[PDB]
């Protein structure tokens, strides 16, 4: 009987616990003796599982926490709109896209910062944005700032509502464990209402607002002169005139004469030649189909009527010879452990954000997106990152489940058991495959560097000398361009020009063109696949042995987060699952960093540039295929040559990127102090300094203590990532903008 | 509100209500007296 | 070309070959 | 193997025996302390040197000390 | 019935007997190979193993080498004859350290009866293998360039 | 021994509270060596607020 | 009082894991654990895996004494049982280990004289110039 | 002058650094109308930037062969460059430090002092804040009195 279950007024709402830091744990509530206290209370702030054993209280905490998050995000979205309304060039940008640089930030005039307000066009002085909002706005049919203001105020209200919601569903009406466990209902409602009705109603916006307004703009008519989007609704005469099938109304819909809607619901593909973005008509039909798919999909699982599948039944059904009892027991786990769910969800979200980057790379869905190289590089790099992080996080929490929630006695599961029983083979094989991959990828580059140094170019791995052709990839590319003829007849052009031909260009710039694949590409992909396999090695090893190993059989009792178990057994540094996540972050950074470098060099050399007399001049003149085969080529043709614009960014609008360039190196290097050292030194240092304080009667009551080993590692990895990422960030953006 | 004020007199809150003050002060003085290398 | 044709590959291989051989036997035995 | 010693500052709170993963220490009667008992290390050939014992000691300064010494197959935590 | 089971009855031994490891076949093929045979003297095993690698090393140094674009198979010939002679140093030096007093193997069979111990591991054992790896290797190398060349 | 609750300086050099002040909790009247049980306001590294000391390793000041 | 006899009794249910025995058990010293489990209830394999206990006498096979004292403390704390455990050698000999004198080491038992027990404060150690010209260390004086 | 370096009031390079910076902004200002918003900024910056150069020429700093004003850090042509500011710091730093001293000591005797490092007694601190105005007169008197050192 799936039903609404709630506790009434479980927690009073006075500031009695605000004024008591570390209320949430009996340990911290006692107060600080040492400075370590300060760290601990922030470390364990959101760690609800260690606070209480009650799954109810945890469950109430988690989403109210999520209502708070959503409030924050709305406020963030509110921000962008408002600035896009108040402090921007958008209207100027809604009249000559080609010759205005998108800007939605102004600096105040003090302290020389004025120079950051650069010559961005439309008679406006400011910071060029690379978020890609201006194109979203054109895609949504936004024409005037007023509209942006109104959207902003709405987001602020929504922020208020989400904050209210979060206080409410903890302090007045907190749902019961039973509630949260209605997985079938949750799944159905999220699939059908959220995604389904979401893309359906959106598709409503697209068919009634986006499509018409876009055609008039692409026609060239002044945006001020364009009819307002409500008058499109009440005067369909304008819609009839733009697409004829509106004359027949919703009659063709009910009568199944859908072919009459071929005016605005297309399958053409390729790019809109006047704008370098996907057809909005393709997108409208995309969302229409997707809405139906999700809507019917969201009616799979059993709720308050006999009809529908039960998750536990499907799970208990699915067993075979090699696995024994199979999926049995998994439902119960995945209805009692937030960690396990978090682990799943982070892996697939993360994977999703990376596929989003690519698919946005290959199929620019917004107007004048493709030709704003700054925006395109920013978005692909960004989304590639957040994915990166989320995937490592999936590994982290998987291990946390493995240590804190796994209990075979109470909640048995055999798939898991069988995995545990042969972990050694898995990890050893991953080890092997990784050494393989490392040698046969890096080794190729070292081989090339050596042959190139020894004067033997004919012996190199390159299109000229050695051929390592991506035959499969070329096949699939072959199949993709020929598909509109044979296997997808109703489709006019290809999904993407990076498979097909037809080089489409806007404003003298290349929007998209066929991407050639040679030996250099063979190289970098196998480097990737190496990096991913190593990251998986570290993280999987971390999760599978989180509980026990040959060295430390009782690791499970010691925790998820802990430094070591001493210098015994020869020495046991970095045994914990946390330490695996630790090292996993570095390799992830490594992998992701070569990807975006791959992306940037690839794009500037083989794709992007200007279009002259029946011909193309690329930004870096197709050096990739010949230069990216050696380490020296990256060192010189990518790093050294490209860093030019960042290193001389001084005295300009882009100088902030030079400052951040240096600052990010600083902070990166600064991490190494924490990573390379240990708190034994620091604590003795602190002993001497404390002496000095006491000598002058200026010693603190909160006894000054060096960071824990774990915190040293966390600070280390954090500053390492922030430094690295911020440096690449200042690099690309100054580079691609200039 | 004895409780609410103790929170406002917590370390991270005071620091922030102190730094926005001594930041403004230094931005302010750099406005009406711009670009100093003496005094 | 007389001397360095002999002394380079002997110092390159034949010195480390019997060094890695006779030092291995010193370690394990 | 590693050396493990117990000094006379021992209170005999027994945490160091109860903490050990390889059973090196034991409690013996004595005449020095309020608890009438003291810690002892008769099995140091099985000692790994992981220093849980030390971490467990309440005395100031610690009344167990582990001096990492000559290393044998057991002290190196080997199962292979 | 479970496809995968404990190791020869014992479930507390570090292994899992899959249809990959233990089966009607695999237990018959691996015993057919030179090294795993128990009853044979230590001379003939090393030749049957040693020869084989002389052909696995032979193909390689012909077509990928520096003189691949030309003495291409004379080049590839004695280079396969080399990893042979080094293995012989590796296997003679491997032997020099290990065996001081008597052999050391899992004495019994799967049936469990105390079968005679193999000379695979002994003082006079690895010598005739190290010899087999030489005479097999050096001669076995020659026949990948009497057939591809001569 | 010292009177209960008296402020006492530590003179054992290897202590975390060496040359520092503590209060006497109870001096055990027996044949024990370290009878003077002292408790301090500030903990050591090992999360301990209290220790045992001998009669020559305290000075009431 | 007498140390345990070393009989043949059946090990508890287990599909098998890779974490278990290796070459060390064959040519070095492996380890054996003994206890009387009341009912059939599941336990954590310290070398990885789920495994069901059987009623009556149960014995396990491990290659390190940590894998015993991780399990024993997991058998002693959770189920509240009491296991004995001892070594094995590859010629067929045994070394009785735990509990060595029937009593577990944490609570006091007569007839266990003190070993490696220094009878001074640690700072009353001599400086390591006064232990050169020897094979001695800093604590044993 | 001092270290042979020219005074900024006279020097050529310094006066040519004026020109270059101004004539960078006048190449921008062309691309906008005079009534416009950014033109009032590119005029105001110029006015400020041209005022700035004038106000070092009036200050009388030493400018080198570089064209940049260098500083003097010992004695009396250029007191105000370092010698005066220097005291400024040691005061306000001494202010901050001594307030912080008087806070920690003022708490010290109150059962649990650690609470006052976190939930800071604001109306204690804001009284010590003003008291810390006359700190060198107290700091000296405390060094005299002999309560300053442990
Ligand atoms: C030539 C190429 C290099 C070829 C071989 C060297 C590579 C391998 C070195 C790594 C091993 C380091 C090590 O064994 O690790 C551990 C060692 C030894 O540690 C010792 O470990 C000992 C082990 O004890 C055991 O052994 C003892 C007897 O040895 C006793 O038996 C004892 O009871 C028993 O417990 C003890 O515990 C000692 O207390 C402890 O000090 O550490 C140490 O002391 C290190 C040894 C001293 C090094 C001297 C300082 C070097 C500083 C160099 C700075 C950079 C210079 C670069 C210049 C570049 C210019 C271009
Ligand atoms: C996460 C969201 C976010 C972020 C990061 C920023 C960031 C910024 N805003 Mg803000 N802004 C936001 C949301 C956001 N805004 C929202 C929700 C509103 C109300 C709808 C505003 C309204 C606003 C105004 C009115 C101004 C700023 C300004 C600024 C800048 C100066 C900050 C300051 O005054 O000190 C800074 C870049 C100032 C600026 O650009 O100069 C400025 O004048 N913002
Ligand atoms: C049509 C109804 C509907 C819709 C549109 C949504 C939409 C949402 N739910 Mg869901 N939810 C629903 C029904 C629905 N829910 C039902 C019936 C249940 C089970 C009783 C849940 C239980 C649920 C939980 C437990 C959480 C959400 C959360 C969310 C948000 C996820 C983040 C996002 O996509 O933004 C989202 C707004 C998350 C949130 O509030 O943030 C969250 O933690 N939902
Ligand atoms: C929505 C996602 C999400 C959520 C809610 C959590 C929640 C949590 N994480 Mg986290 N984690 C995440 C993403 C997430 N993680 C990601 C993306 C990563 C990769 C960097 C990690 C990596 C990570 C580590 C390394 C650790 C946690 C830990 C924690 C806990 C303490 C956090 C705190 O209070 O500070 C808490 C249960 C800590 C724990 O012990 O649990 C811990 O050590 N997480
Ligand atoms: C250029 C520098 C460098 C080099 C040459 C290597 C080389 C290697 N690392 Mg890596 N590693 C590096 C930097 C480097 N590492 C750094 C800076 C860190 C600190 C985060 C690590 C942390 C690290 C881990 C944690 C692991 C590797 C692994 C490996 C091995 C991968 C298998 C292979 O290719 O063979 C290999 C020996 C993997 C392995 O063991 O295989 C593995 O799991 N490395
Ligand atoms: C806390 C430090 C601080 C200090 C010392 C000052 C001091 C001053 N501000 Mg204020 N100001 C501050 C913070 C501060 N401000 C902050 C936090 C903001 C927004 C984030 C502003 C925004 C602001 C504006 C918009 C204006 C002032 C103005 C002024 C001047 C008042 C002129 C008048 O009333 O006649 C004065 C010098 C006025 C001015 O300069 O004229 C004025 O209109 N201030
Ligand atoms: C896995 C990496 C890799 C790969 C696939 C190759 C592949 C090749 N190398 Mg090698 N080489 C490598 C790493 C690698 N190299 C490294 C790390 C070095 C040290 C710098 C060299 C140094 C080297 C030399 C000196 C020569 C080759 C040559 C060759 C060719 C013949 C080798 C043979 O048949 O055996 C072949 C195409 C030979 C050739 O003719 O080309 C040759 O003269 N290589
Ligand atoms: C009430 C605040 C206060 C006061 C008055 C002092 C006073 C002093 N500190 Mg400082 N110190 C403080 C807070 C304070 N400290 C805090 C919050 C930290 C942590 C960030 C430090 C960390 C610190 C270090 C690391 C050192 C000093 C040192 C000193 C002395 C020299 C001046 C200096 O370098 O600074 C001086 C007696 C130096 C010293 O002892 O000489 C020294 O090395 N302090
Ligand atoms: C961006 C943003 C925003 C905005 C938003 C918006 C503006 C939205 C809208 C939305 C909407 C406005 C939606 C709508 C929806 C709708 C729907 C969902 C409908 C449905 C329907 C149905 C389902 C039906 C069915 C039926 C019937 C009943 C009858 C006949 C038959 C049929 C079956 C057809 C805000 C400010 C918030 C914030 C910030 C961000
Ligand atoms: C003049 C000049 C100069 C020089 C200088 C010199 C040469 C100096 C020296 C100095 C010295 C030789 C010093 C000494 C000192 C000592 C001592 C001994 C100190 C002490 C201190 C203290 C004790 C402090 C305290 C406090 C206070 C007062 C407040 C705050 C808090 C505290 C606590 C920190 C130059 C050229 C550079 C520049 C120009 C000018
Ligand atoms: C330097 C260093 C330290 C010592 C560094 C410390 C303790 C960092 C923290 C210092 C900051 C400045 C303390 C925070 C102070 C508060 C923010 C309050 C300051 C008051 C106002 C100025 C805001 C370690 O603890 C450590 C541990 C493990 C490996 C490496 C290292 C390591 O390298």
């Amino acid at each position: 009987k799936v039903k609404i279950a709630v506790d009434r007024n479980p927690v009073e709402t006075s500031f009695e616990k605000w004024a008591k830091p570390g209320h949430f744990s009996r340990t911290l509530s006692k107060g600080p003796n040492t400075t370590t206290w300060i760290w601990n209370l922030h470390a364990d702030a959101h760690d609800f599982d260690s606070h209480t054993s009650d799954l109810e209280e945890i469950s109430r905490k988690v989403f109210s926490a999520h209502f708070g998050q959503l409030g924050i995000i709305f406020i963030w979205l509110s921000g962008m709109y408002f600035h896009g309304a108040r402090f921007s060039n958008y209207e100027a940008w809604l009249s000559d896209p080609t010759h205005i640089k998108p800007s939605a930030q102004v600096v105040w005039p003090i302290v020389g910062q004025e120079i950051l307000n650069g010559d961005v066009g439309g008679g406006f002085q400011g910071i060029q944005i690379t978020s890609g909002f201006f194109q979203l706005w054109r895609a949504s049919g936004i024409t005037s700032e007023l509209q942006l203001y109104t959207t902003a105020i709405g987001g602020l209200v929504m922020a208020a509502a989400m904050f209210f919601a979060g206080w409410f569903h903890y302090h007045k009406a907190a749902p019961k464990l039973e509630w949260f466990q209605n997985v079938e209902s949750m799944l159905n409602h999220h699939l059908g209402g959220l995604l389904g009705l979401g893309s359906l109603a959106w598709a409503g916006h697209q068919i009634h607002v986006s499509l018409p307004v876009n055609k008039l703009l692409d026609a060239g008519v002044d945006p001020k002169e364009i009819p307002l989007p409500h008058d499109l609704l009440l005067n369909r005469a304008i819609m009839a005139d733009l697409y004829p099938s509106f004359a027949k109304g919703i009659a063709p819909f009910f009568t199944l004469n859908w072919s009459e809607y071929s005016d605005f619901l297309t399958f053409k593909g390729g790019l809109n030649p006047v704008t370098g973005g996907l057809w909005l008509s393709d997108t409208a039909h995309h969302h229409v189909a997707i809405a139906v798919l999700f809507l019917v999909a969201g009616h799979m699982y059993r709720t308050n009527w006999g009809i529908g599948h039960s998750m536990k039944e499907i799970l208990e059904a699915h067993r075979g010879p090699f696995t024994g009892e199979g999926h049995v027991g998994l439902y119960e786990i995945l209805t009692t452990s937030w960690h396990a769910q978090l682990a799943i969800n982070l892996a697939l979200f993360g994977s999703l954000s990376i596929i989003v980057a690519h698919h946005m790379y290959a199929m620019p869905p917004y107007p004048y997106l493709a030709t704003d190289y700054g925006t395109q590089l920013s978005l692909f790099t960004h989304h590639t990152w957040i994915g990166g992080f989320c995937i490592v996080g999936a590994g982290a929490h998987a291990a946390i489940f493995m240590v804190r929630d796994y209990d075979p006695t109470n909640n048995y599961n055999n798939l898991l058991d069988r995995v545990i029983r042969h972990r050694d083979a898995i990890i050893s094989h991953l080890n092997w495959v990784c050494i393989f991959l490392g040698f046969h990828s890096f080794g190729l580059y070292i081989h090339n560097d050596t042959m190139s140094a020894l004067g033997r170019p004919q012996d190199m791995f390159s299109d000229t000398a050695i051929q390592l052709q991506p035959v499969f990839a070329q096949w699939i590319q072959n199949t993709h361009f020929l598909a509109p003829q044979l296997t997808a007849p109703n489709a006019l052009a290809a999904t993407s020009l990076t498979w097909g031909g037809d080089l489409v260009a806007v404003g003298g710039k290349v929007a998209m063109m066929p991407i050639s694949l040679g030996t250099s590409d063979f190289m970098v992909h196998h480097i990737h696949a190496f990096t991913i396999h190593v990251t998986v090695l570290i993280l999987l090893k971390g999760v599978l042995f989180a509980r026990s190993s040959r060295l430390i059989p009782d690791k499970a009792n010691l925790g998820f987060r802990f430094p070591c178990d001493g210098p015994g057994r020869g020495g046991t540094c970095q045994v914990s699952a946390w330490d695996h996540v630790f090292l996993g972050l570095f390799w992830m950074y490594n992998s992701l960093s070569i990807v975006i470098f791959h992306f940037s060099w690839k794009m500037q050399s083989d794709v992007w540039g200007t279009v002259t007399a029946s011909g193309v001049s690329h930004i870096t003149g197709g050096n990739f295929a010949q230069s990216a085969n050696t380490i020296n080529g990256w060192l010189r043709d990518f790093l050294w040559a490209q860093s030019s614009q960042v290193i001389q960014s001084y005295g300009s609008a882009l100088s902030a990127y030079g400052l951040i360039f240096l600052g990010a190196h600083f902070v990166w290097a600064f991490s190494l102090m924490f990573l390379f050292s240990g708190r034994g030194y620091w604590q003795e240092l602190i002993e001497s300094i404390v002496w000095a304080h006491n000598k002058l009667k200026v010693a603190p009551a909160i006894q000054p203590r060096a960071l824990s080993i774990t915190q040293g590692r966390a600070v280390g990895v954090a500053h390492y990532l922030l430094g690295g990422i911020a440096t690449t960030w200042s690099f690309f953006l100054a580079r691609i903008i200039s | 509100m004895k409780d609410f004020t103790t929170y406002l007199s917590t370390a991270p809150v005071i620091a922030t209500i102190w730094f926005t003050f001594t930041a403004g002060l230094l931005i302010e003085i750099n406005r009406y007296f711009p670009d100093p290398l003496v005094f | 070309s007389w001397a360095p044709s002999v002394f380079v590959p002997l110092t390159g291989l034949v010195l480390p070959a019997i060094a890695m051989a006779t030092l291995f036997v010193y370690i394990e035995k | 193997a590693h050396i493990v010693k117990i000094y006379d500052t021992c209170i005999g709170c027994t945490q160091c025996v109860r903490a050990c993963p390889l059973d090196v220490l034991e409690m013996v009667p004595w005449d020095g302390c309020k608890a009438s008992q003291m810690a002892s290390a008769p099995r140091t050939e099985d000692c790994v040197g992981c220093k849980r014992c030390e971490t467990a000691c309440p005395t100031d300064f610690l009344s167990v000390r582990v001096y990492l010494g000559s290393e044998s197959t057991r002290s190196m935590g080997l199962s292979y | 019935a479970q496809v995968i089971s404990p190791v020869n009855g014992d479930p507390f031994v570090g292994m899992l007997e899959t249809p990959v490891t233990s089966a009607p076949i695999v237990a018959t093929y691996l015993s057919n190979l030179p090294a795993y045979r128990t009853g044979v003297a230590p001379v003939l095993r090393g030749v049957e193993i040693g020869l084989a690698h002389g052909f696995l090393l032979a193909g390689p140094f012909i077509k990928l080498g520096p003189l691949r674009n030309v003495t291409a198979e004379i080049a590839g010939s004695l280079s396969a004859a080399g990893l042979v002679l080094i293995l012989a140093l590796c296997l003679s030096i491997y032997g020099s350290a290990q065996f001081q007093s008597t052999p050391s193997i899992g004495v019994k069979t799967l049936s469990g009866r105390s079968v005679a111990r193999d000379p695979l591991f002994s003082a006079d054992g690895w010598s005739e293998f190290a010899a087999g790896f030489l005479v097999g290797g050096e001669a076995g190398v020659a026949w990948a360039y009497v057939c591809t060349q001569i | 021994g010292p009177k209960r609750g008296s402020l006492v300086k530590i003179l054992r050099p290897e202590s975390y509270w060496f040359n520092q002040v503590g209060k006497v909790v109870s001096v055990d009247q027996s044949g024990v060596r370290y009878p003077v049980v002292v408790r301090f306001e500030n903990q050591n590294y090992a999360g301990v607020t209290t220790n045992n000391y001998a009669l020559d390793e305290v000075v009431a000041a | 009082t007498v140390p345990t006899l070393n009989p043949d009794t059946p090990s508890p249910i287990f599909g098998g894991s890779t974490g278990g025995l290796l070459r060390k058990a064959q040519t070095e010293e492996f380890y054996v654990i003994t206890w009387e489990a009341k009912k059939e209830q599941i336990f954590e394999m310290p070398t990885g895996g789920a495994a069901i206990m059987r009623q009556g006498p149960n014995l396990l096979k491990f290659g390190k004494k940590e894998q015993c004292l991780a399990l024993t403390t997991q058998l002693r704390n959770k189920f509240k049982l009491t296991p004995c455990f001892y070594r094995v050698f590859p010629d067929g000999k045994v070394q009785y280990l735990h509990p060595a004198d029937g009593v577990y080491p944490e609570k006091v038992n007569a007839g266990r004289v003190g070993a490696n027990q220094n009878m001074r404060r640690i700072g009353q150690n001599v400086n390591p110039i006064k232990v050169k010209f020897s094979g001695r260390m800093m604590s044993p004086a | 002058d001092i270290a042979g370096l020219t005074p900024c009031s006279e020097s050529k390079a310094y006066a040519k650094l004026e020109k270059k910076e101004l004539k960078t902004l006048e190449k921008r200002l062309k691309q906008y109308e005079a009534d416009s918003a950014p033109a009032v900024a590119l005029k105001a910056t110029m006015e400020r930037t041209k005022a700035r150069f004038a106000n070092y020429a009036k200050a009388g700093l030493l400018c080198g062969n570089d064209g940049l004003p260098h500083l003097i850090a010992d004695p009396y042509g250029h007191a105000g460059e370092v010698f005066i500011p220097t005291f400024g710091f040691l005061y306000v730093a001494g202010y901050i430090g001594y307030v912080g001293r008087q806070y920690l000591i003022a708490v010290k005797g109150e059962a649990k002092p650690t609470d006052k490092e976190i939930i800071i007694d604001v109306p204690l601190a804001t009284k010590l804040a003003w008291q810390g105005a006359g700190w060198p007169l107290a700091a000296v008197q405390e060094l005299q009195r002999g309560t300053l050192l442990e």
